[PDB]
RNA sequence: CGACUCUUAGCGGUGGAUCACUCGGCUCGUGCGUCGAUGAAGAACGCAGCUAGCUGCGAGAAUUAAUGUGAAUUGCAGGACACAUUGAUCAUCGACACUUCGAACGCACUUGCGGCCCCGGGUUCCUCCCGGGGCUACGCCUGUCUGAGCGUCGCU
RNA sequence: AGAUCUUGGUGGUAGUAGCAAAUAUUCAAACGAGAACUUUGAAGGCCGAAGUGGAGAAGGGUUCCAUGUGAACAGCAGUUGA
RNA sequence: CUAAGGCUAAAUACCGGCACGAGACCGAUAGUCAACAAGUACCGUAAGGGAAAGUUGAAAAGAACUUUGAAGAGAGAGUUCA
RNA sequence: CGCGACCUCAGAUCAGACGUGGCGACCCGCUGAAUUUAAGCAUAUUAGUCAGCGGAGGAGAAGAAACUAACCAGGAUUCCCUCAGUAACGGCGAGUGAACAGGGAAGAGCCCAGCGCCGAAUCCCCGCCCCGCGGCGGGGCGCGGGACAUGUGGCGUACGGAA
């Protein structure tokens, strides 16, 4: 059971890598290539309002 | 056997170590089992602080850190006679106090 | 001839039949099955006749 | 042999009597899975305990 | 024809037993009919006089036991068996008088130094 | 003191534990009468005992035992703590005052030994490894 | 003969059935079961065979008393009381 | 989802569960839809499958709209039998075939007073849902 | 030509691999955390209409009562059950019951044998026989009663 | 692919070794689908009272008795059987 | 600092027990020895050792009936989507 | 030469209670190896471990300083991080090896004996009555028994305490 199952992240690494994601989900072509079927969204950084 | 250049190491697993491992799969349960613990408390006690007595202001004793400044166990009694609380009423009021501790200064 | 509880002796076997049966009995022979029941031979007195007293137990 | 305690007794009559085929109906029961009384004893195959 | 404890509950002791006494006669007929063949309905009702004997005997013996309670109700020493049976270590601890009883310098303290509601502002 | 009680004097081992006399026990004698008094009125509780005399070959103590069922006892607060399951045989696990004696325990440099309570509990604390789910 | 011949001499039980634990273990001119000690007060159980241990260990067989400790331990022992009547 | 920390999710806890269930609980799984109109009269959906009601088979082979009276709800094989749902063995006797209440609708129910006030019970909490939700 | 042998293929045997399944495990975590002389754990023996095992139960013996539920149990048979002058089954379980060994407790057991106090019968009060009921272990605490001592004394 | 590997299964050997310690069987009949072996009768033999006879102890534990069956078992067979 | 007297909750431990939840685990020679009448069958005087063994089908609808055989076992027929 | 008191012992199937045995993962007290490593081996190591014995509880043990320190000082116990594979031990070889300070989880303090004062103020048991039953308590009554001056209770405990 001591197989040492966790491994622990640099936070600024994790806060790096959130920062890619965020960067790559606002380019229509990653997006389409995460198979995501965006060809009718009106602006893909998609932003609705607080109502939702 | 050494191998060219290392370090001398000295491991010291001679002694059957692996029946006593203790590992740590119940931290995150402990300290979801604390955190309820110290709310259940906070809730008992109603307005009063919910970290509890106020301690005093102590100097941390060896030479690598009298510059620092902690606190301490309890309100010597000198401290509450001079202040004017009873021994006896400071506990009831929510004052830590340590008879054992004695004012140098 | 009787299948009996297996602590009952002769004494408690001839009262108890003495009394739940109306017949006055000779003498009372007891033997263990194999199969662990006890079986109580019951030899009735000569005024009575085992085969009418069989009769009104209905085992004819 | 002949001469015996009754604790042997009946310790020997226990085992005569859990010594027999299961019954046939059993076969027929919902979900039964047993074919056969699969502690029958040979009394010259195997011996006794005591 | 079955029998029920509700309506045998109302019965005293003379007519119980009365009928434990038939309920007996009866089963023995039934295992007389049993190892001389008989029939299927005989088979089948040794069963129900079974029970109903039980019924009987357990009717009985509430009532003694309940009116043994009743008898027992206020005296210093009981039976065993009527006395409580929680568990051997709940019977040997303290009960409730001397669990919470306290000593005169432990009341005075209580007294005189009572734990007061507070608050801190910040 | 203890021989070792083996037939004839044989302890097959290494010569360090070739040792048959010249032995100690852990335990003092007062705690060993305080044992077997308690071991005899097993259904009383020991509470302290003392020296009374000795001998060239015998020690005499007088131990204390309290009855914990009588009403004496268990309607007195300061008293009613004998009374408790968890304070039974207190002189076979060692929590008498004489038995206390040969455990080591006490506060400071002397009595590193026992910190965590008692030798095993210091010894499974020192040699138990803790691996984190994050190393 | 050491083998065959000397086998045929065995007519003598040493072991019989123990009044405790009910096994064939009672050693008769001892007087002792190998099993259990029943003469001795406490039953013989080592550290050494857990496997023996858990043969014989609470709960391998009835709890006629331990079930109804389990069953009652839940709603808090009580007793002397009824489920209230329709 | 569920949310709920006290029931499982495992399957064969939840298999266990089935095919061990006391008969008195296998009677609520043992559950049939009513008809259309006996859902429209009784504000009720379903209904624990009863000796002497009348339903009618939705799927399987006797598939149609003849109305037959069950006959025998036998729990431990989780099976109703029907009245003319029945096949010819081999010696030409008729054995009754037993199909799952899920798979037949009630039509008219074998009404006593414990099956009425089940009936109320459950209308009832319907329509304490329907409140609490409009 | 045939037999026999070898190779390959089709089909058939033998065998139970592979695959798919899984009311089982393993591991981790959580909450409780409760045995027993009021007789435990364990053991033995019995208990079903047809029942050997497993399971459940204890001479009230595959279970009684009570409560909840609300028409079955089911291998066959049987018979209940107006489901309201109350109910099958199942669940729960708080009432009752719970054989013999076992710390095991009258003494003893690879067998058996007592003693005491009541009650019933044969006797026809007196204690012989039979049956039933209740007692009869060791250690130890408080108290009680009965005592012992050329122990220390007092009075005579 | 190996570990005189672990578990399971299957070959050649091979229809082979073998079913050879203690003298011995034969005739007719019955039952039966079926008889070298079962039963009955006849004959010839053996144990030869320190028995291949009649009964017990220990041990076995239902093997005892009757009826029926002919799957498997009784290293051939069986209508017989512990 | 004040021994040779005493008590004291919380934070801590938990491969036994009761009841749960889960898993980048194993998938019937694996996973517990034990998915199944498993600490069972069986072995040993005893201490003790200790297995093998899952799967018809949706539903028994588990092959009526005819026919050869003394039967096992076959040929037809029949159920089934098979 | 009897009757009393006390002391020290004994018996009882005396009245009423209590202990025994099981489980034993965790905990407490003891007892306690050898395989192994040291490329041999004896000290050492394995290891205060396995096995063995006893005793508990839902936790246990510990615990409110005859402490740490040497500072401008901290302040019961227990647990975590670190100190630290360090100080030290060791055929100074193989190997073994803590603590203080610091940061946290939790946090809670107290009671006798003794010295004294108070007309033993104290306690148990048995009867009677009432209020309760549900773990058997409350209140009162007894020229009712016993314990107890060879010391019960109240005040009081090193932070001082009392008048
Ligand atoms: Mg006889
Ligand atoms: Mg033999
Ligand atoms: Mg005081
Ligand atoms: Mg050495
Ligand atoms: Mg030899
Ligand atoms: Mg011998
Ligand atoms: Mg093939
Ligand atoms: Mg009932
Ligand atoms: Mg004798
Ligand atoms: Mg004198
Ligand atoms: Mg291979
Ligand atoms: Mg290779
Ligand atoms: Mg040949
Ligand atoms: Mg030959
Ligand atoms: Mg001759
Ligand atoms: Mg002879
Ligand atoms: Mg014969
Ligand atoms: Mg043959
Ligand atoms: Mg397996
Ligand atoms: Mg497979
Ligand atoms: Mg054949
Ligand atoms: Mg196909
Ligand atoms: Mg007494
Ligand atoms: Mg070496
Ligand atoms: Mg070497
Ligand atoms: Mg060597
Ligand atoms: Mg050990
Ligand atoms: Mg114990
Ligand atoms: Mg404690
Ligand atoms: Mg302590
Ligand atoms: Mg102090
Ligand atoms: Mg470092
Ligand atoms: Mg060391
Ligand atoms: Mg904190
Ligand atoms: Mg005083
Ligand atoms: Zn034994």
């Amino acid at each position: 059971t001591w197989r040492r199952w966790h491994r622990r992240v640099n936070t600024t690494q994790k806060r790096y890598a959130i920062c890619s994601a965020l960067a790559a989900s606002a380019l229509p072509a990653l997006v389409m290539s995460k198979g995501h079927r965006i060809e009718e969204v009106p602006e893909l950084p998609l932003v609705v309002e607080d109502k939702v | 056997a050494p191998s060219r250049n290392g370090m001398v190491l000295k491991p010291h697993f001679h002694k059957d170590w692996q029946r006593r491992v203790a590992t740590w799969f119940n931290q995150p349960a402990r300290k979801i089992r604390r955190r309820k613990a110290r709310q259940a408390k906070a809730r008992r006690i109603a307005p009063r602080p919910a970290s509890g007595p106020i301690r005093p202001i102590v100097r941390c004793p060896t030479v690598r850190y009298h510059t620092k400044v902690r606190a301490g166990r309890g309100f010597s009694l000198e401290e509450l006679r001079v202040a004017g609380i009873h021994k006896k009423v400071a506990r009831t009021i929510g004052i830590s106090v340590d008879p054992r501790r004695r004012n140098k200064s | 001839v009787f299948i009996v509880d297996v602590k009952a002796n002769k004494h408690q076997i001839k009262q108890a039949v003495k009394k739940l049966y109306d017949i006055d009995v000779a003498k009372v022979n007891t033997l263990i099955r194999p199969d662990g029941e006890k079986k109580a031979y019951v030899r009735l007195a000569p005024d009575y006749d085992a085969l009418d007293v069989a009769n009104k137990i209905g085992i004819i | 042999s002949s001469h015996k305690t009754f604790r042997i007794k009946r310790f020997l009559a226990k085992k005569q009597k859990q010594n027999r085929p299961i019954p046939q109906w059993i076969r027929m029961k919902t979900g039964n899975k047993i074919r056969y009384n699969s502690k029958r004893r040979h009394w010259r195959r195997t011996k006794l305990g005591l | 024809a079955k029998i029920k404890a509700r309506d045998l509950r109302g019965k005293k002791k003379e007519e119980l037993l009365k009928q434990l006494d038939d309920l007996k006669v009866e089963l023995s007929q039934l295992r007389v009919a049993k190892v001389t063949g008989g029939a299927a309905s005989k088979l089948s009702k040794i069963r129900v006089v079974r029970k109903s004997i039980a019924r009987v005997l357990t009717v009985i013996n509430q009532t003694q036991k309940e009116n043994l309670r009743k008898f027992y109700k206020g005296k210093k020493y009981k039976p065993l068996d009527l006395r409580p049976k929680k568990t051997r270590a709940m019977r040997r601890r303290l009960n409730k008088h001397e669990e919470n009883l306290k000593t005169k310098k432990q009341q005075r303290k209580e007294r005189l130094y009572p734990l007061r509601k507070y608050a801190v502002k910040a | 003191g203890r021989k070792r009680p083996v037939p004839k004097g044989a302890t097959y081992g290494k010569p360090v534990h070739h040792g048959v006399n010249q032995l100690k026990f852990a335990r003092s004698l007062q705690s060993v009468a305080e044992e077997r008094a308690g071991r005899h009125c097993g259904a009383l509780r020991v509470l302290n005992s003392y020296w009374v005399g000795e001998d060239s070959t015998y020690k005499f103590f007088e131990v204390i035992l309290i009855d914990p069922f009588h009403k004496a006892i268990r309607r007195n607060p300061d008293t009613q703590w004998i009374t408790k399951p968890v304070h039974k045989h207190r002189e076979m696990r060692g929590l008498t005052s004489a038995g206390r004696k040969s455990r080591g325990l006490g506060k400071g440099h002397k009595f590193h030994h026992t910190i965590g309570g008692s030798r095993r509990a210091a010894w499974r604390r020192r040699n138990t490894l803790q691996l984190h789910r994050y190393r | 003969t050491k083998g065959t011949s000397s086998f045929g001499k065995r007519r003598n039980k040493t072991h019989t059935l123990c009044r405790r634990c009910g096994s064939k273990a009672y050693h008769l001119q001892k007087s002792t079961c190998g099993k259990c000690g029943y003469p001795a007060k406490r039953k013989r159980k080592y550290n050494w065979s857990a496997k023996a241990k858990r043969r014989n260990t609470t709960g391998t067989g009835r709890m006629r008393h331990l079930k109804i400790v389990y069953r009652r331990f839940r709603h808090g022992f009580r007793e002397g009381t009824t489920p209230k009547p329709k | 989802m569920k949310f709920n920390p006290f029931v499982t999710s495992d399957r064969s806890k939840n298999r266990k569960r089935h095919f061990n269930a006391p008969s008195h609980i296998r009677r609520k799984i043992m559950s049939s839809p009513l008809s259309k109109e006996l859902r429209q009269k009784y504000n009720v959906r379903s209904m624990p499958i009863r000796k002497d009601d009348e339903v009618q088979v939705v799927r399987g082979h006797y598939k149609g709209q003849q109305i037959g009276k069950v006959v025998q709800v036998y729990r431990k094989k989780y099976v109703i039998y029907i009245e003319r749902v029945q096949r010819e063995k081999a010696n030409g006797t008729t054995v009754h075939v037993g199909i799952h209440p899920s798979k037949v609708v009630i039509t008219r129910l074998k009404l006593d007073k414990d099956r009425k006030k089940i009936l109320e019970r459950k209308a009832k909490s319907r329509q304490v849902g329907k409140e609490k939700g409009k």
